[PDB]
């Protein structure tokens, strides 16, 4: 789910849904991981560089 | 199975105020003869969600002996017309 401040504390709380994952934005670092497994699938060059673009 | 009734702890005091109600009117109705008032009837647990409120039904159930029927509440209601009266 999106919104977890909604959810009523019958649907949350440990004993149900014991863990509670966070999910934080890619970090800079992780930009460079992320571009590069969908690029693979396209043609690529050896021009770009992902650091750059991270 | 079976929970064990002091299997619930820390809640001590709840336990004997529910069998007030439950244990005492089975047994010895000549009690509540002695006063001259009619036996309690009809018990609402209600507290934060978490607390135990189902945990302290469970085990009282497994104990007692009596015949027990269980029912989560949502679970009568039925599409057809007046088919959740009849199931009451
Ligand atoms: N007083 C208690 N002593 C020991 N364990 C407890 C107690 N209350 C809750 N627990 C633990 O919590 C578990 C489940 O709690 P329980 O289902 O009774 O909460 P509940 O109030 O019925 O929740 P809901 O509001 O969703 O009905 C139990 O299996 C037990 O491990």
């Amino acid at each position: 789910t999106n919104r977890v401040d909604v959810l009523d504390p019958a649907l949350l709380r440990s004993g149900r849904l014991d863990r509670k994952i966070e999910f934080p934005l890619p970090s800079e670092d992780s930009r460079a991981q992320i571009l590069q497994i969908h690029s693979r699938k396209m043609t690529t060059d050896d021009d770009i560089n992902w650091q750059e673009l991270a | 199975g079976e929970i064990t009734f002091d299997g619930i702890g820390g809640l001590t005091e709840q336990i004997r105020e529910l069998r007030e109600v439950i244990e005492l009117p089975l047994k010895n109705p000549e009690i509540f003869q002695r006063v001259g008032i009619k036996p309690p009837k009809g018990v609402l647990l209600y507290g934060p969600p978490g607390t135990g409120k189902t945990l302290l039904a469970k085990a009282v159930a497994a104990t007692i002996g009596a015949n027990f029927i269980f029912s989560p509440a949502s679970g009568i209601v039925d599409k057809y017309i007046g088919e959740s009266a009849r199931i009451i």
